[PDB]
DNA sequence: GACAAGTGCATTGAACCCTT
DNA sequence: CAAGGGTTCAATGCACTTGT
C-alpha cells in the first residue's frame, strides 16, 4: 500500500523524520538553513503557494510555512545541548 | 512566452537550438563542456519535467537531444 | 544496527554580461 | 533595444559523518 514514503511537505521521496516530521532531505537542509540563519523570507506571489518539487525552490516563504505547518520544530535545530556547546 | 520543449518550465528563449529554460540551458552547458556521461538507474524512460528533472541526468541530457539541442551550439569555455 | 542530526561540497538555475 | 552566446555564485540537495 506504501509505495513511497512522501516529504509532507513537497511530495519527494522522504528519507526520514526530520525535527519530528517526515520529510526529503531538500526540505530538511532548507528547514535546518532556515532556522539556523533565522531567516525571514517574502513570496513574491499571493502568499499561498501550493509546495511540490517545482515551488519548494521557487517560493522560501511558503516552503517554511508548510514546514512548520506539518510540524517540523525549530527548537530541535542545533538546542543548546552538550554537543553544540562543542563546535 | 514560451515553454522549454524538454522540461515544461518556462522558456528563457531559444538555447543551442530549441525552447528551453535557463535551467536545461545550464545543464546542457555543463554536460557537454565537461564531457559528462551519464547513467540511468532505472530504464532510460524516466519523467523529465518541471518538478523532478533533476531526478535523472541521464534522461534529461536524452530529453536534451531528442528535442533538437546541438553539442556543437555549446562555445569553448571563455 | 538503524536512525536522526549535523557537514562537505558538486550541481542547479535566476540573474547577470557580451556581441551581433 | 532583443536574442542567444557567455558567466556567476547563493541556494540547494545528495552523500556523507557523528552521536545515541
Ligand atoms: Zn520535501
Ligand atoms: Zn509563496
Ligand atoms: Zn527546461
Ligand atoms: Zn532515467
Amino acid at each position: 500500500r506504501v509505495q513511497e514514503e512522501l516529504c509532507l511537505v513537497c511530495g519527494d521521496r522522504a528519507s526520514g523524520y526530520h525535527y519530528n516530521a517526515l520529510t526529503c532531505e531538500g526540505c530538511k537542509g532548507f528547514f535546518r538553513r532556515s532556522v539556523t540563519k533565522s531567516a525571514v523570507y517574502c513570496c513574491k506571489f499571493g502568499r499561498a503557494c501550493e509546495m511540490d518539487m517545482y515551488m519548494r525552490r521557487k517560493c522560501q516563504e511558503c516552503r517554511l510555512k508548510k514546514c512548520l505547518a506539518v510540524g517540523m520544530r525549530p527548537e530541535c535545530v542545533v538546542p543548546e545541548n552538550q554537543c553544540a556547546m562543542k563546535r | 512566452k514560451h515553454l522549454c520543449s524538454i522540461c515544461g518550465d518556462r522558456a528563457s528563449g531559444k538555447h543551442y537550438g530549441v525552447y528551453s529554460c535557463e535551467g536545461c540551458k545550464g545543464f546542457f552547458k555543463r554536460t557537454v563542456r565537461k564531457d559528462l556521461t551519464y547513467a540511468c538507474r532505472e530504464n532510460r524512460n524516466c519523467i523529465i519535467d518541471k518538478r523532478q528533472r533533476n531526478r535523472c541526468q541521464y534522461c534529461r541530457y536524452q530529453k536534451c537531444l531528442t528535442c533538437g539541442m546541438k553539442r556543437e551550439a555549446v562555445q569553448e569555455e571563455r
